């Protein structure tokens, strides 16, 4: 559960991504694939070589989805229903993997936006990503 | 933990530049801020009521320095982490009863702090190597549980 | 996120608890303290002896709180705000403990309402308790 | 090695009354229903689209019998769970890559199933003893991860 402060911290921090959406999203994925090889088994049909075009494009989709989630922070189950169908119903992704990508997203943000990554903001971002993770791994329809 | 010679060199090069006076305290500090329940293990550390209080707490910085020191020793004995942390594991598991999941959390927080300090120098390949290390350290710390 | 079916299942099963509230709550607590002794640490000044009146009373409080959560399944953050202040802000309970008590509540329900404890209901109650745990362990103010 | 003599007696006494042909299938079935992502590891088992489909799936029941057989083996060698599950640990960890948290989940689902069947007979002390058993089995299975 996010506090009013968590919501404003996330909006301010993620709002700095801007035109770096695809770059950061792609990097977060690359960090996950390299650091936790098992996550690669969910993308067997993907070209996972470093810097692959497919990963770059997908990184963009993930980043933009997060931007949408930030915009609908007060009604994520509703706004993310489609992604839940994909990750929970079709892909059946194990929740541990969401923890791994969430961690890699925090690492990416810390490496690119040091001034934004304060302890309180870090806390809010972790709660936010955990929230998104719960919606994507829950079958609520 | 198995690190390629290339990974070993990259890990060592980065670790040698780490600010030993602050990195450990910032990692422990963020752990206490991001995962508030961990504060219950540090009742004697004084003021931990707010993020700023936690991060600036002299006792948090001092203890974080010991934590970093433990990681530094692990890096020097990657071939024998169980033995290097035997004593620490007995303390954290048998006495403090710290839940294993928390060892993993601190390890990843340390990774976030390294990313924060080194920025672009903390590349995905560098992180991957460090994840092997923190996982290895985390495992060793919880071995007395097995 | 609970599905409409989850909400229906939770209400029906918990509805069957009725006057057995304090009884099941106390048993769940006793099961937790005996199975996971570290949990006793959160109640340093309690009389946790077997069958103690204090645990019987506390079990009734926990049970009644869940009954309330059930009634407000669509807005638990609001309804359980005071309980979040206590568990998250003051006690700072490690979420691992909520998993322990939730499991003990399920074991208690399974031991008392075999006919109601179907796989589907079991699944729904688990999600409900996880949701309650998330609310009680988050600082959202 | 971790159960007290009394805990071993309780576990042994209850297990003698367990229906080895039903409990395993019930436990595996519920794991698949309660924690749906686990269904991904059983793609070839057929229809797992609904609770009834899962619980009535012959392959689920048949496999559960093997899983239960493994638990029975563990109960006959409570002092050496690591060795008893060594081979299975390589399979689940090295080959299947099942996250260890799932081992703990299956263990607790088994406990719920035992409570469901035995009811009043599954007293708090009996449960406590069994929590030791399933935690030990989960730890043994994740051994290759240590
Ligand atoms: C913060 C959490 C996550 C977000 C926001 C997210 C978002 C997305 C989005 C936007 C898509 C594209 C859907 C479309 O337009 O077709 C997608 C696809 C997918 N995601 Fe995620 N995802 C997350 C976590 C994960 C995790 C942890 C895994 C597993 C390691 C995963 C595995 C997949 C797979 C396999 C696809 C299908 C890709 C394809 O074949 O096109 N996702 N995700
Ligand atoms: C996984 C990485 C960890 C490392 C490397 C580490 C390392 C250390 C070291 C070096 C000490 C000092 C021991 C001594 O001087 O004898 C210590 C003490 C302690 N650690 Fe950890 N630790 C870790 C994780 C944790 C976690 C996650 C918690 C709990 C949230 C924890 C709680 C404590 C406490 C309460 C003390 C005692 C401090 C005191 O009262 O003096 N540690 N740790
Ligand atoms: C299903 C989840 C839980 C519910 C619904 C719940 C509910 C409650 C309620 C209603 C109270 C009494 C509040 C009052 O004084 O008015 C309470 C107190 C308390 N709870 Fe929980 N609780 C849950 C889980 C836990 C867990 C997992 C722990 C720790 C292992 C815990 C530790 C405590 C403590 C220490 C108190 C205060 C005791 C005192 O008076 O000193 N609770 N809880
Ligand atoms: C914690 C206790 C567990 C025990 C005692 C156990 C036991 C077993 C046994 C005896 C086998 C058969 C091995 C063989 O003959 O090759 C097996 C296979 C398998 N187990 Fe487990 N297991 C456990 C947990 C899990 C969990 C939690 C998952 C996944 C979420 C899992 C997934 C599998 C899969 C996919 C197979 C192979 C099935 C096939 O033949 O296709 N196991 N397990
Ligand atoms: C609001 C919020 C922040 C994190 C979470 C999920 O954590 C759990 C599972 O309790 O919910």
């Amino acid at each position: 559960v996010l506090s009013p402060a968590d919501k404003t911290n996330v909006k301010a921090a993620w709002g700095k991504v801007g035109a770096h959406a695809g770059e950061y999203g792609a990097e977060a994925l690359e960090r996950m694939f390299l650091s936790f090889p098992t996550t690669k088994t969910y993308f067997p049909h993907f070209d996972l070589s470093h810097g692959s075009a497919q990963v770059k494009g997908h990184g963009k989709k993930v980043a933009d989805a997060l931007t949408n989630a930030v915009a609908h922070v007060d009604d994520m189950p509703n706004a993310l229903s489609a992604l839940s169908d994909l990750h929970a119903h079709k892909l059946r992704v194990d929740p541990v993997n969401f923890k791994l990508l969430s961690h890699c997203l925090l690492v990416t943000l810390a490496a690119h936006l040091p001034a934004e990554f304060t302890p309180a903001v870090h806390a809010s971002l972790d709660k936010f990503l955990a929230s998104v993770s719960t919606v994507l791994t829950s079958k609520y329809r | 933990v198995h690190l390629t010679p290339e990974e070993k060199s990259a890990v060592t090069a980065l670790w040698g530049k780490v600010n030993v006076d602050e990195v450990g305290g910032e990692a422990l500090g963020r752990l206490l801020v991001v995962y508030p329940w961990t504060q219950r293990f540090f009742e004697s550390f004084g003021d931990l009521s707010t993020p700023d209080a936690v991060m600036g707490n002299p006792k948090v910085k001092a203890h974080g320095k010991k934590v970093l020191g433990a990681f530094s020793d692990g890096l020097a004995h990657l071939d024998n982490l169980k033995g290097t942390f035997a004593t620490l594991s007995e303390l954290h598991c048998d006495k403090l009863h710290v839940d294993p999941e928390n060892f993993r959390l601190l390890g990843n927080v340390l990774v976030c702090v390294l990313a924060h300090h080194f920025g672009k120098e903390f590349t995905p390949p560098v992180q991957a190597a460090y994840q092997k290390v923190v996982a290895g350290v985390a495992n060793a710390l919880a071995h007395k549980y097995h």
